[PDB]
């Protein structure tokens, strides 16, 4: 187990995990071209985790970018990045689905399948044994909606001994750009809690909030909404590609947080947030750390974590950190703020250190837990999901493909089966 | 005995075994090469030294004994790129392909079992090289799949194997205050449900107590893995060195299971490092004979998370090393029993076995810790020791009462009823470690 296949399905999907390679290339120092810049012992050593030693000397990653755009791929490949995916992955199609669940599942999305599936099985044997599979995508569109969902129920079945970490991307409750969003919304959680072992809450709601208090950006475009993401992707699988202390596979990342196959909703989270000219008034220590990933306006959700209860929390400390710090500081937390852990479970968080620092910055932490209070998020989408089934609007898009009224009547019913287990566990 | 084979599996086991020969080598003066630079003859490093532990094989090269058996190559593989890479031999190193996180359900029927036809053949090959094999060494983790699951099973095959053989076993066990893991309890029932039954003396030892002997003691800032390996290598290496050099109470590995275990069952002795100094106020301490022996009692000093003045003390054993008078040992024992604190039980009448040890033991250079003229090791069994059993228990009442991490066990090959039964056999334990305690 280590090998990490990434996948980017959709617009949205593309735009993030092309962009999450420009941060791996820098870590280990690659030229967007091919040759490798520096190599060292700790980093020469775990390049076949995201890369794949070809001829001459040159390493390309495993992505693999599926869409039903052809503008999204073709403004890829024309950039100065393209020239490290191989032109083998790309696999487009002529039609645009748009933001319609029914066409990407089984009309415009089923053209393909076969084609997606074939470069799978292709990079499962050049490697020696895989570990997880990484797939972005997003709730609200067509690509990475409809086949989106789809493709994780493919390689399910061909490998059930596999992880399946995607990176999901809720809508925002606060002033959504398009309208059929709680349609592509809610019959994607049917085939994502029944599939994948785990998953992250990301809404964009909460990125334009960070870079307009902490981050000090005027008018953010979508270019700086990548880097809070992809920094968050990078920072999970961190020992696995680098020695540490406390190390952590992606299965260790499950079996501490997921009690329930249920419930399987992260939040994710990083630290620290310093402005741009504010270096030298900020210290970056141990207990300035914590204090930010346990913070209201840090977090990358549009719930308040303060109203929930914590359940299990996985912490990721990296940079020249001590362990004597962060055990002493994580109790500190845990003992004043008591009514946000439950008492069922006494090992609320657990400790992850690290050894290896990022180019740049020389302590880092992230933030993951699985609170109570994310069933908020799913309160608001079944709110306006079953406001608008009522008066049977913007039904003709989905039924004239193939859909039916009982297929909305069992993902609207599994929405209030989720939200009412975690008010038992919550108490 | 002759030779001792050391076994050191799990996250702990590859981590904290390297400090153990790096203190080793540094006692006998041998080359982290694999030479025999500075030493030659002299017990310190002659025919008395190259045995045990080491093995002399030839050109002039001395390799260990130690099989690295983990289930994470991101640790093995971080062994070859040191400095310590020639000591031991390359094919000893058996890495894996399959983390098996801190599940121990996958660390004992999947994952624990693939290996397991391959370590075994390791120790079989290594044991007929030793003419004369005493016991075996094992370092396990509480808290892990590899530490805990590897640990019991390749534990259970051995014992079918040989049998009397003194198998020791440093575990590391949880913490009773910060925890590391969420399903570390978990771990805990299960190890020691196999570990009664086939281990014969199992040294615990707490990593919150360290933290507390360098803060301060030692008086060190920022502590870290890299002081804590040294301070548990320090109490191996008091255990063997009546065996490994010369003394006028020479103490074997079979009288710790006599003096200290009666019963079959019972084999849980605590630890508390004495000569715990710091650089700066080297100058400022007598290092007297009643003086290190009063700081042994005393919980400041202690590598357990645990009060032994509220409990009673049933079989003690002090290792005095250094440059020691027979003496003033037995006088200063006697102050310690007079104090009304101790409690000893009726039946024995004596208890405090010492173990006067002639050669004077030294520090690694990564420590504050300075050259020394005595050191006392204090191997004691207290009734307390249950107290930190019941605390680990009633984490596991809680998870248990609405099962919360269980789909993980049951998926991999383990039946529901099996945690159960691992906590009646621990909740056994604990009874009757108290109601022989109160009448011993
Ligand atoms: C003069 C100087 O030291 O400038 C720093 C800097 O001022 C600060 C504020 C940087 C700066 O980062 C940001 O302002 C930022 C913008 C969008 C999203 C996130 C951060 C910096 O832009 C970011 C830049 O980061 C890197 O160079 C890392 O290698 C980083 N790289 C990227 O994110 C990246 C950006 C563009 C293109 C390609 C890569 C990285 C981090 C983790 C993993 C891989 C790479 C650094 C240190 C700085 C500047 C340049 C001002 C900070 O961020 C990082 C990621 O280091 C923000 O808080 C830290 C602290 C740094 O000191
Ligand atoms: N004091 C100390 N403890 C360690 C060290 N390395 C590992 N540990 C133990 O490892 C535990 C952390 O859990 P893990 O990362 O899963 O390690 P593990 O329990 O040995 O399980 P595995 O990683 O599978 O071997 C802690 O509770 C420690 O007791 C170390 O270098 N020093
Ligand atoms: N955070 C973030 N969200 C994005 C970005 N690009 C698109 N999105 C989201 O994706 C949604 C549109 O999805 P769309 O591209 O139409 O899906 P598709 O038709 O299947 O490709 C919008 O609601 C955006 O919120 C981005 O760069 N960052
Ligand atoms: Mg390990």
């Amino acid at each position: 187990m280590r090998e990490i296949i990434h996948i980017s399905t959709g617009q949205c999907g593309n735009q993030i995990g092309a962009k999450f390679w420009e941060v791996i290339c820098d870590e280990h120092g690659l030229d967007f071209n091919g040759t490798y810049h520096g190599h060292d012992d700790i980093q020469k050593e775990r390049l076949n985790v995201y890369f794949n030693e070809a001829s001459s000397g040159k390493w390309v990653p495993r992505s693999i970018n599926v869409d039903l755009e052809p503008g999204t791929i073709d403004a890829v490949r024309n950039s100065a990045i393209g020239n490290l995916f191989r032109p083998d992955n790309y696999i487009f199609g002529q039609s645009s689905a748009g933001n319609v669940w029914a066409k990407g599942h089984y009309t415009e999305g089923a053209e393909l399948v076969d084609s997606v599936m074939d470069v799978i099985r292709r990079e499962a044997e050049g490697c020696d044994s895989l570990q997880g599979f990484q797939i972005t995508h997003s709730l609200g569109g067509g690509t990475g909606s409809g086949m989106g969902t789809l493709l994780i129920s493919k390689i399910r079945e061909e490998f059930p001994d596999r992880m399946m970490a995607t990176f999901s991307v809720l809508p925002s409750p606060k002033t959504s750009d398009t309208v059929v969003e709680p349609y592509n919304a809610t019959l994607s959680v049917h085939q994502l809690v029944e599939h994948s072992d785990e998953t992250f809450c990301i809404d964009n709601e909460a990125l334009y909030d960070i870079c307009q208090r902490t981050l000090k950006l005027n008018q953010p475009s979508y270019g700086d909404l990548n880097h809070l993401v992809s920094s968050v992707m990078s920072g999970v699988t961190t020992s696995l590609r680098y020695p540490g202390q406390l190390n952590s596979d992606l299965r260790k990342l499950a079996v501490n947080l997921v009690p329930f196959p249920r419930l399987h909703f992260f939040m994710v989270g990083f630290a620290p947030l310093t402005a741009i000219g504010s270096q030298s008034f900020r210290s970056l220590t141990v207990p300035e750390l914590t204090q930010q990933m346990f913070d209201a306006k840090n977090m990358m959700a549009a719930a308040d974590p303060r109203n929930g209860r914590y359940l299990t929390v996985a912490a990721f400390f990296r940079g020249k950190v001590s362990v004597k710090e962060v055990e002493d500081e994580m109790h500190k937390v845990q003992s004043k703020n008591s009514d946000y852990f439950v008492e069922w479970i006494p090992n609320n968080v657990q400790t992850a250190v690290c050894s290896v620092a990022p180019q740049g910055l020389d302590m880092a932490a992230t933030f993951i837990a699985n609170s109570t209070s994310i069933q908020e998020l799913f309160k608001r989408v079944g709110d306006q999901f079953s406001a608008m089934f009522k008066r049977k609007a913007f039904l003709h898009w989905y039924t004239s493909e193939g859909m039916d009224e009982l297929e909305f009547s069992e993902a609207e019913s599994n929405m209030n089966d989720l939200v009412s287990e975690y008010q038992q566990y919550q108490e | 005995m002759r030779e001792v084979i050391s076994i050191n599996v799990g996250q702990a086991g590859c981590q904290i075994g390297n400090a153990c020969w790096e203190l080793y080598s540094l006692e006998h003066g041998i080359k982290p090469d694999g030479h025999l630079e500075d030493g030659l003859s002299k017990p310190k490093g002659g025919e008395e030294g190259f045995s045990t532990f080491f093995h002399e094989t030839g050109y002039g090269k001395f390799v260990p004994r130690a099989i690295y058996v983990d289930l994470e190559p991101n640790v093995i593989d971080e062994v070859r790129n040191g400095p310590y890479k020639d000591l031991f031999h390359p094919e000893q190193l058996i890495s894996g392909k399959e983390d098996a996180a801190n599940n121990y359900a996958r660390g004992h029927y999947t994952v624990g079992r693939e290996i397991l036809g391959d370590v075994l053949d390791r120790i079989r090959k290594l044991a007929d090289q030793c003419d004369g094999l005493q016991g075996f060494l094992f370092t396990h983790s509480l808290g892990g799949g590899t530490g805990s699951g590897l640990g019991s099973l390749l534990l259970e095959e051995l014992s079918a194997e040989y049998g009397k053989k003194s198998k020791l076993e440093f575990a590391v066990y949880p913490a009773p205050q910060v925890s590391t893991s969420v399903v570390e309890p978990y771990n805990t029932v299960l190890t020691t449900h196999t570990t009664l039954e086939h281990a014969d003396c199992t040294f615990m030892v707490d990593n919150e107590a360290i933290y507390d002997m360098c803060k301060r003691n030692l008086d060190i800032p920022r502590p870290s893995f890299a002081n804590l390996n040294n301070l548990i290598a320090q109490v191996v290496s008091s255990v063997t060195a009546s065996l490994r050099f010369d003394g006028s109470l020479n103490v074997d590995l079979n009288e710790f299971q006599t003096n200290l275990v009666p019963y079959p069952r019972i084999h849980f002795p605590l630890v508390s490092y004495s000569p715990v100094l710091s650089k700066s106020k080297a100058f400022h301490e007598s290092n007297s004979v009643s003086e290190i022996t009063n700081a042994c009692f005393e919980p400041g000093n202690q590598m357990v998370k645990c009060d032994p003045r509220d409990g009673k003390y049933m079989a003690t054993c002090l290792l005095y090393r250094g440059d020691v008078v027979t003496r003033d040992v037995q006088r200063a024992v006697e102050q310690v029993k007079n104090k009304k604190t101790v409690q000893l039980v009726d039946w024995c009448p004596t208890g405090f076995k010492i173990g006067i040890c002639y050669e004077p033991p030294t520090a690694t250079p990564n420590s504050q810790l300075a050259t020394v003229d005595r050191a006392v090791c204090m191997l004691s069994n207290t009734t307390s020791i249950a107290e930190a059993w019941k605390r680990i228990d009633r984490k596991f009442d809680l998870m248990y009462a609405k099962r919360a991490f269980v789909h993980w066990y049951v998926g991999e090959g383990m039946e529901e009823g099996e945690f159960t039964e691992a906590r009646e056999d621990l909740a056994a334990l604990e009874r009757d470690y108290i109601e022989v305690g109160a009448d011993s």
